[PDB]
RNA sequence: CGAUGUGUGCU
DNA sequence: CTCTGAATCTCTTCCAGCACACATCAGGACG
DNA sequence: CGTCCTTCGGAAGAGATTCAGAG
């Protein structure tokens, strides 16, 4: 089965690996982020209510007051989306927050409150979205870019290489707080650890171990184990485990029980270790001076005097041995410090430490945080608790604690956001072990070390900024809390809230502006993740590796979609089938594989669990149950591409197209060409400009349908119905009864989008495509939007192409251009320039609006009305005065230079309290009657539906159809009929009728007010009237056009038909390209496009032959069946038998110009299939058919491949790129020409060409350039005199800017002067 | 080296066009510096001719007039 | 200055002065009313901070903002930076009498001249035509002449033709690496908005016709026009300044037509028949009665300037192709025939032009290379040598040597099972055997694409070199390479790893057929690596050449 | 009658 | 010892050119 | 409205500090 709409024009499918998954909904990201953001939801995570539970309740300073949270609510926005876009407001809804105050009594911690009070208090507005997800700020639709950042949490790196040239790596443990200060570790080449907070100085963490109140013995107990010597009978034998003997050389003759095992000088093998462990002897006799090299683990004070014989962090000597021996301390504790196994770092790190107690640690910390203050006890304590123990000042989220536990191989996934000592100590233990030689550092470029934030997350962050500001203000004003008279708005201040949200959506790099020239460009402007923004790095301090792709991106990040130049590999976007973890990672589907059967499911996987498994590729020849024909197969282990066994794999690639993004998805023949030109062609397809007349491509990919659906450019039928009424502006659909509401009748009434202005000054417009009286489908498009061709997305166009040289008109990127195309007008663009005209109240009174325009030409006056505004419909030239705004003594609105157009629309916005003149009131009444007629016809056709439901009730229950229609529609209810749910349904619809009365009255009056009400403007201005122009631009030789292959080009010259080569039929080619562009710029797939489109067009020509020269359904039936079967393994699966034979007429009219052909990305066609179509066509093998010259009329030797190419046009129109300035206005600070084109600016003359002039001897030239033509007013006035005299003589005088800089240094404390 | 000769330069104005102009200004201020400018870029900046080609013959003439 | 409204376009300098005068007035009032010394001490410290921030904030470790969380700009920062005074103002100058658009070719033009838009000519030369019309009396004043040329009347174009009769023009490109990026030319008035350019200047401009822009410059005084027509005239600009290279070398298309031209096959029309003059060969070939690429016996005549510039006439009879004689009529007098007596490659025609300038001087060399370019585009358009989908001819030995290297890496893996090879041993063995296999397939496709033509001679058969289109396009040396067609026809290389070592699996597929996901993924990685290298290479080269012009 | 950012695009 | 360089430390500074478009400018707070 | 107010580099590199090493 297929859609009845798809029965109009089916696509010839190609694809050999069958699918298990369709295309999911693409705009889920923004919807889910914003919906988890705002919802009346429990449990905090995630969204607004998490921030509310964090910030609330707000209590007093134990001053018997507490403001508690209740709820929040938002009503509708005051306006629509559309007139709001016309208006220049956000589409935002009133944040109405339910809050209750409780205030206690004197000695009432738990006692009775004196007053409670609760209100749903207002606090600002936040923007609601389009159902396409986006926001509009002030008539301008901007898009929030989600930001790639790292993971918050601990990380272990080395930072090797260029550190001190010692051949020595470093090691750094790096903790990233989700909210808090930086805290990282650092060693020496001399092997001692230090710590910093927020890139500050190099001081150890053993001082903060002192600050955590740990003794030296406790620290050595933490980070080390013990080695026990004892004062004994003779020579003080050692307790020994032979694992401690591993990897050593015997200092003396290793002996036990008087038996010799290892000689002195021998290295200890594991042989003798296991032999002595068979023997199991700890106590072994040691020499007295060998222990002098050991360092004691603990302190030893004397027994009699209680005085320190020897402290810890201290090596030994025999005099100390006698001093403790004459006291007789029978325990001696040392550390196992095997210098390859356990480096002695911590003991000597303590040897560095000058501080002793917790308090000197506190003083040193309090000094090093803020230098320039005297030390203070409680201030140091509060500072230390505010470092990483304060919930106010430090936290990591659930993701942060989870990845923290992931770093520690724990079990509990959750915890707090502040630190414990155990956290820091275990991180240090891991760091010591990485210093020792166990464990592995990890790159940042692993995607699990990265994380994309959401719109709701960063919105919650800004919301939290507003919350902490307003709670500081409230706890300020609750200290100012005036009893019995304060209400829950008397301390409110939504101006930080509003200022924060407006600064965020107004001034953010991530909030940037939508690209409206392409539905695909809009959706990839949505589907865009950056490496910049707040918390983002800097491009000028980023290496290659952070820009260059990592194999974790496979199946998750498209490798061939990024901008170039200043930001490469940093604005990388999402793939097709990739999705989003709850924890900000990239879950991704995989076809589960059993022992021999692919499980038909998918399953979502993390980055790190991809290393656990081994994933089968999509082009693996299974046999109908997962029976793969080999047992060894190319897979990856941990992104480790090599051939792997069949019983090893448990997972499989879902799609052959899931590896790329949606921009690459429409690009055929990728498997033959290079990604440079592929990425460039994807960029230029993003750079595409809309045409006038839509037409489908011939090489489809199947992705076009779901992209055109998910892009909001059209009307998807939200219900399945029957077409009732069609107009060019709205289409009425009568809803079928199955999806119909039980009460409140309704029919689908959708309004189109007509000729209107894009964000990029082009023609966004919607076009109907269906017939009246027609079955439709729920979830289906209804009318073509901009650059959409009959339920499909069709950007460019396709034309008659071939490859040969012709007189250098395909020289590098030159484009041979037939006259036939500019006859056919199929690349005319329509542009809309909008201007306004403000009415500011200024000095000497304001400036007026009417046509009192003195001392001007009467032709520009006669175009105006009485009110001073040219009429709608007026084709205008350049420089034409538009609205007369005379100055009190003229600054009238005028047409800019070089532009023409036609007056199409007037919009007026006048300040409230200002009288509108006759044109404004007249067009106001015009639009009033317009919307009045709109609402009236809505009420009347809903009335038609209502009494049609009443008629459908009276089909049964005493039907009197002749006694129905005689009396009018009203009392059709109470005719002869039972007292059932028929008549009760009629009563429901009568209540609906009275509701339509009251509702229509109140909506009509509200619309009267909204049109009537004055417009909020800036202070100073009185009215602003917007102007709309109709600009048409066909083509001119010199603009920039291309195709889908990185094949940039410029139209050189429009050329007649009599220059075009033509076949033996005489049909002239349209555009001819370079042969030499093919081998060097390695994009061979355009030749495949040429052959395939040539064959498809020959098929469509035979179709149009059998169509025009008429022929029955049977022969065309045979031909179309042989066409849609077509050779190899297909999933078309259609038959000609199941057709109404008149849709076949409609689909033949759809095929008379060409054939829709689907093309997979890496399951593309083969050359034998191409030759099959050529034999199915009337077309030869190579396709290099001879042609004949339009000039000489001879056969071209070595004939050329001809065909079609679905070409592309760009928004590089040279009228907005040609700019010249003989003499214009001058800058103020230096009397110099400016730049730009709006400002009529001059060309900047840089210094590279000054050096080029220095390679010449251009003495007069350089002198007249930089002095006369830039800086000196005297030189340019005298040169002006010379030119109006014909004279050629100059005097430079002095560069003014030279004097400017000299007086600037004179403004500095510098005696710089000029001598004689 | 190529940054050494740019700093070690009589043309302090060319050094001002080069990096660490502040150090150039401090060194010239403690120098009490006065410069017959010897070159190209500073003479572009002051807006006289360059002693390069035709301008070099003019500067031959200019030295000949003094 | 005000903005649009009562607010003003601010200067942070004025805020600095405001803060300093505020602090000073408060300090002097504290001096007036006998305040203690710690208070006025901190007051003086704040004043010292304010004055030093007016001097150089940012030299201090903390710089303050006024708003927008963006630190303000001090006087030293008014001086320095790449938006500094010499940077932004004193050298880089926005200058009148100039005009920027996108350029094009217009191949019929000449090197001394250039195409130029008529409306830009109307724009850029207003006071000239003002002075000329009031010189002819047809203009009353500045106002009348200005309104008449704003009307764009019929007579102003004639006076424009008078004033742009011989006035030179110059054009700039923004990556101005070396001096030949700007040259002097003669304007040709063009209906349109683009700028037509002679093809032999483009490589010196290093500019593709993708849509790159150039701007123009107006030589105002007469002496500047003298300078440009003397020094920066493109006719004077014939060689590299870096060495003795001819910088007017033809890039791709005319040399393609000529490499097509002076080839011959063994067997075609009039093979080895006799003529006496290339006029006759031209009359045969325009009739098509003879072949283009065939041996032809002609009588030829050359000249020899071995006296004191006096050219000795002599003649002979050669057997040669057709287009060599056709160009030999275009060939001026004092030349040998041995210079044009071969397949006439890219460097061959380059050194031909070199010797032509070294011997026959400047101007006949110039106009002769011009006529070369004209007839080269002529016969290139007449030929119609396309490219085909079957130009990439693939030997059957491809998959055989694939199977060979497959068996070899299988055996080295079997040795790696028991450990007969280690990691590095298997690594080196595998990279060498894939390199050798790829080189063998390269030799296979090399011979397959270079000597495939085996045709009759009027006899049975005879081999000769291949008439493949892409092989001849590479064999011209214009575009492409043997390694690049090796990437096309054969398999491509052995791609490296992200570190700098290599990946064990090469790209064994070709560009002619489809890849997997994986080989495409790896070569994509290498391509992105190369593109980032190009961008940061430009970033390095900028500051490089900055110091290079800063040193001597 | 602007100066800063902010992204965009061509080399 | 006491200076002798050397090594090693800790703070500078800079980094291609062109065009477009858009936003924001002192605003906060109290008379 | 009007007015008054205050946390991602790689280079040298240029000293600055320490050390070793002694005499
Ligand atoms: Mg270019």
């Amino acid at each position: 089965v297929y859609s009845y709409t798809e029965k109009k024009r089916i696509r010839k499918d190609f694809g050999k690996r069958p699918q298990v998954l369709d295309v999911p909904y693409l705009l889920s990201i923004q919807l889910d982020s914003f919906q988890k953001f705002i919802e009346q939801d429990p449990e905090g995570q995630y969204g607004l209510e998490a921030a509310f539970r964090s910030v609330f309740p707000i209590q007093s300073y134990s001053g018997n007051s507490e403001l508690q949270y209740v709820s929040y609510r938002l009503g509708e926005p005051v306006f629509d989306v559309q007139e709001c876009q016309i208006r220049g407001v956000t589409y935002s809804a009133p944040l109405r927050v339910k809050l209750r105050l409780v205030i206690y009594e004197r000695e009432a911690p738990e006692g009775t409150v004196k007053d409670i009070k609760e209100q749903e208090v207002y606090m600002g507005e936040i923007p609601l979205m389009t159902d396409n997800g986006t926001f509009v700020i002030n008539g301008t639709e901007r898009v929030i870019v989600s930001q790639l950042h790292r993971s918050p949490g601990v990380f272990f790196d080395s930072d090797k290489g260029k550190t001190h040239s010692s051949g020595k790596v470093l090691y750094n443990a790096r903790i990233i707080p989700y909210r808090g200060s930086w805290l990282d570790f650092e060693f020496d080449p001399k092997d001692n650890l230090f710590v910093r907070i927020d890139r500050r100085r190099k001081l150890p963490a053993t001082i903060i171990l002192r600050a955590l109140n740990y003794t030296t013995e406790q620290i050595l107990d933490l980070f080390f184990e013990k080695v026990i010597f004892e004062i004994r009978d003779n020579k003080l034998q050692m307790e020994l485990v032979p694992e401690r003997l591993r990897g050593e050389t015997a200092s003396f003759d290793i002996e036990a029980n008087g038996k010799v095992y290892v000689e002195k000088g021998r290295r200890i093998t594991a042989r003798h270790i296991r032999q002595l462990e068979k023997d199991d002897v700890k106590l072994i006799e040691v020499p007295v001076e060998y222990i002098a090299g050991k360092v004691v683990a603990k302190d030893y004070i004397d027994e009699s005097t209680g005085e320190l014989i020897c402290a810890a962090n201290m090596e030994l000597s025999l005099d100390l041995l006698a001093k403790l021996s004459q006291s007789g301390h029978k325990r001696i504790e040392t550390l196992f410090t095997n210098d390859l196994d356990h480096g002695p770092y911590i003991s000597e790190t303590l040897r560095v430490d000058p501080t002793n107690d917790r308090l000197s640690a506190l003083v040193e910390i309090y000094r090093m945080m803020r230098p320039g203050e005297p030390p203070t006890r409680e201030a140091a304590e509060s500072l230390f608790e505010n470092l990483f123990f304060s919930e106010d000042r430090y936290d990591l989220s659930a993701v942060g604690r989870m990845k923290f536990n992931r770093s520690l191989l724990r079990e509990e996934i959750e915890g707090s956001g502040i630190l414990s000592k155990d956290d820091i100590i275990d991180v240090m233990k891991k760091l010591i072990d990485i210093r020792n030689g166990k464990g592995e550092v990890d790159d940042i470029d692993h995607l699990g070390n990265r994380r994309i934030r959401s719109v709701g997350e960063m919105a919650e962050n800004q919301f939290r900024v507003g919350l902490v500001r307003v709670e500081r203000a409230v706890k300020e004003r609750l200290s100012l809390g005036d009893l019995d008279t304060l209400m829950p708005q008397d301390m409110i201040n939504a101006k930080p809230i509003s200022a924060a949200v407006k600064e965020f959506f107004g001034s953010s790099q991530l909030s940037q502006f939508m690209d409206q020239n392409n539905p695909l460009s809009e959706i990839t402007h949505k589907r865009r993740i950056s490496a910049l923004g707040p918390g983002g790095l800097t491009r000028e301090r980023a290496g290659f590796e952070v820009r260059d792709v990592h194999p974790t991106h496979y199946g998750r990040v498209c490798p061939i979609e990024t901008p170039e130049g200043p930001n490469i590999g940093l604005i990388n976007s999402l793939s097709v089938y990739a999705q989003t973890n709850e924890y900000g990672f990239l879950e991704t589907p995989y076809r589960k594989v059993t022992d021999g059967v692919v499980t038909d499911e998918i399953h979502y996987l993390s980055a790190i669990e991809e290393g656990n498994y081994v994933i089968a590729q999509a082009n693996s020849n299974l046999d109908e149950e997962g029976h793969f024909v080999e047992d060894l197969v190319t897979c990856r282990s941990k992104g480790e591409s090599s051939l792997f066994s069949r019983d090893q794999v448990d997972y499989m690639d879902v799609s052959t197209q899931q590896v790329v993004s949606v921009g690459a998805s429409l690009i055929p023949f990728l498997e033959h060409d290079d990604a440079n030109r592929a990425l460039m062609g994807a960029n230029m397809q993003r750079q595409a400009v809309p045409t006038l007349r839509a037409d489908k491509p011939l090489v489809g990919t199947g992705m076009e349908r779901a992209v055109a659906v998910d892009s909001g450019v059209t009307a998807v039928a939200k219900r399945g119905g029957v077409v009732q009424y069609v107009d060019a502006s709205r289409i009425v659909i009568k809803v079928n009864e199955d999806e119909m509401y039980p009460g409140e009748a309704g029919i689908d009434i959708y309004n189109l989008t007509k000729y209107t202005r894009s964000n990029q000054n082009t023609c966004i417009n919607q076009m109907p495509c269906v017939s009246l009286g027609e079955p439709v489908e729920r979830g289906d498009v209804l009318a073509d939007g901009p650059s959409t061709d009959l339920g499909e997305l069709a950007l460019g166009q396709n034309m008659r192409v071939a490859f040969m040289p012709w007189n250098g008109y395909n020289f590098e990127d030159s484009i041979l251009v037939s006259e036939r195309v500019v006859q056919e007008d199929r690349f005319t663009t329509i542009h809309i320039q909008e201007l306004a005209c403000v009415s500011r109240d200024t000095k000497l009174g304001p400036e007026e609006i009417t046509a009192d325009i003195p001392n001007v030409g009467e032709a520009a006056l006669s175009k105006l009305d009485e009110s001073g505004i040219v009429y709608i419909g007026a084709e205008v030239t350049g420089g034409d005065i538009l609205v007369g705004k005379v100055t009190p003594k003229d600054s009238s609105l005028r047409v800019p230079n070089g532009v023409s157009g036609t007056v199409i629309d007037v919009q007026v916005f006048t300040r409230d309290g200002v009288e509108k003149d006759k044109r404004a009131l007249e067009i106001e009444e015009m639009q009033l009657k317009q919307a009045k007629k709109d609402l009236s016809e809505e009420l009347q056709i809903l009335e038609a539906g209502l009494f049609s439901r009443i008629r459908a009730v009276l089909v049964a229950g005493g039907v009197e159809a002749e006694k129905l229609d005689k009396l009018p529609r009203d009392r059709w209810l109470e005719l002869g009929l039972t007292d059932e749910e028929k008549q009760n349904q009629l009563e429901q619809l009568a209540e609906q009728y009275d509701e339509l009365k009251h509702e229509f009255e109140k909506k009509l009056e509200a619309k009267r007010r909204k049109i009537t009400q004055g417009d909020d403007l800036a202070p100073g201005v009185l009215k602003i009237v917007k102007v709309y122009l109709a600009v048409k631009r066909r083509i001119q030789p010199g603009d920039k056009m291309a195709g889908r292959h990185g094949n940039k080009g410029v139209i050189s010259k429009i050329n007649p038909i009599e220059d075009m080569p033509y076949d033996e039929n005489g049909t002239p080619v349209d555009i001819v390209l370079n042969p030499l562009g093919v081998p060097s710029r390695m994009n061979i797939g355009q030749i495949l496009e040429t052959h395939l489109g040539m064959a498809a067009k020959g098929i469509g020509d035979k179709i149009n032959a059998m169509l025009k020269q008429q022929q029955e359904v049977a022969k065309l039936r045979e031909f179309i069946q042989r066409a849609y079967d077509l050779g190899a393994d297909v999933r078309q699966k259609v038959d000609l038998s199941t057709f109404s034979d008149e849709e076949v007429m409609r689909l033949a009219e759809n095929l008379r110009k060409g054939m829709p052909i689907a093309t997979p990305v890496f399951d593309g066609a083969k050359e034998a299939e191409i030759k099959e179509l050529l034999k199915l066509g009337d077309l030869p093998t190579s396709g290099q058919i001879r042609l004949y010259d339009g000039r000489t009329g001879e056969q071209f030797e070595r004939p050329v491949t001809v065909g079609y190419m679905y070409m592309l046009k760009l928004n590089h129109l040279v009228d907005d790129k040609m700019h010249a300035r003989s003499t214009g206005s001058y800058s103020l600070v230096t009397q110099q020409p400016l730049g730009g084109k709006a400002q009529f600016g001059g060309q900047r003359f840089g210094e590279m060409e000054v050096w080029a002039l220095e390679a010449y001897g251009a003495a007069y030239t350089l002198q007249e350039m930089l002095t006369v033509k830039s800086d000196d007013v005297n030189g340019r006035t005298k040169m002006y005199k010379n030119i109006v005299d014909g004279n050629h003589q100059m005097e430079p005088g002095m560069p003014e800017s030279f004097n400017v800089l000299l007086k600037e240094i004179r403004s500095l404390g510098i005696n710089i002067e000029l001598e004689d | 080296g190529i940054t050494k000769a740019s700093l070690a330069t009589e043309s302090f104005i060319s050094a001002a066009s080069f990096q660490e102009t502040t150090r150039v200004l401090t060194e010239a201020a403690v120098a009490g510096k006065r410069d017959e400018l010897r070159g190209l870029k500073e003479n572009v900046i002051v807006g006289r001719l360059i002693p390069a080609g035709t301008g070099y013959a003019y500067h031959q003439d200019r030295m000949r007039r003094r | 200055v005000p903005l649009d409204g009562g607010r003003f376009a601010t200067s942070d300098l004025n805020d600095l002065y405001r803060r300093v005068i505020n602090r000073n007035n408060r300090l002097k009032r504290l001096l007036d009313l006998a305040a203690p010394d710690i208070i006025v001490r901190n007051e003086k410290r704040m004043l010292q901070e304010a004055v030093d921030a007016l001097l150089d904030n940012g030299r201090r470790g903390r710089a303050i903002t006024g708003s927008n969380k963006r630190p303000l700009k001090s006087l030293a920062d008014m001086i320095k930076g790449k938006q500094g005074r010499f940077r932004q103002n004193l050298l880089g100058k926005r200058v009148d009498y100039s005009g920027r658009s996108v350029i094009t070719v217009g191949p019929y033009l000449r090197l001394h001249q250039c195409g130029l838009p008529k409306k830009m000519a109307l724009e850029l030369f207003k006071p000239f035509i003002y002075g000329k019309l009031e010189l002819r009396g047809l203009a009353t004043t500045i106002k009348a002449a200005k309104k008449m040329v704003e009307r764009e009347e019929a007579v102003v174009w004639d006076i424009l033709d008078e004033v742009i009769r011989e006035h030179p023009v110059l054009l700039n490109r923004a990556p101005t690496l070396h001096r030949l990026g700007i040259q002097a030319f003669e304007p040709v008035l063009i209906e349109g908005k683009a700028i037509q350019l002679h093809p032999l200047v483009c490589a010196a401009y290093n500019a593709d016709f993708d849509g790159d822009q150039m701007a123009v410059h107006v030589p105002l005084t007469l002496e500047a026009q003298l300078e440009a027509r003397a020094l920066m005239m493109s006719t004077n600009n014939i060689l590299s300044p870096a060495n003795g290279e001819p910088i007017i070398v033809p890039s791709q298309d005319v040399v393609l037509g000529l490499y097509y031209m002076t080839r011959d096959c063994v067997n075609a029309k009039g093979e080895g028949m006799v003529l006496t003059g290339p006029k006759e060969a031209e009359r045969l070939y325009r009739s098509g009665l003879a072949s283009l690429h065939a041996r032809v016996k002609v009588r030829i005549t050359e000249y020899e300037k071995d006296a004191n510039g006096e050219l000795v006439a002599k003649t002979s009879l050669k057997d040669t192709t057709v287009g060599r004689a056709i160009l030999w009529m275009i060939v001026p007098k004092g030349l040998p025939y041995s210079i044009v007596n071969q397949a006439l490659g890219k460097k061959a025609i380059s050194k031909m032009l070199n010797t032509c300038y070294r011997i026959l001087g400047l101007k006949p060399t110039v106009i002769f290379a011009d006529q070369i370019m004209y007839t080269g585009f002529a016969y290139a358009a007449r030929s119609g040598a396309s490219v085909g989908i079957d130009d990439m001819v693939i030997p059957e030995k491809k998959h055989e040597i694939i199977s060979e290297a497959e068996a070899e890496v299988a055996e080295i893996q079997e040795q790696f099972q028991s450990g007969l090879v280690t990691a590095g041993e298997r690594y080196n063995k595998v990279i060498d055997i894939w390199a050798a296999a790829n080189d063998r397939v390269s030799k296979a496709m090399m011979d397959n694409l270079q000597t495939e033509t085996v045709i009759n001679r009027d006899g049975q058969e005879e081999k000769q070199v291949s008439f493949n289109s892409i092989y001849m396009m590479a064999d011209s040396g214009a575009r492409g390479s043997a390694a690049q067609i090796r990437q096309l026809a054969g398999m491509r290389g052995l791609m490296a790893k992200p570190d700098g070592s290599i990946i064990e699996t090469p790209i064994t597929a070709n560009f002619r057929e489809g890849l997997n996901v994986l080989q495409y993924f790896i070569s994509t990685h290498g391509a992105r690596k190369g593109l980032a290298d190009t961008a940061l290479k430009t970033a390095n080269s900028g500051y490089l050449t900055r110091r290079l012009v800063d040193v001597a």
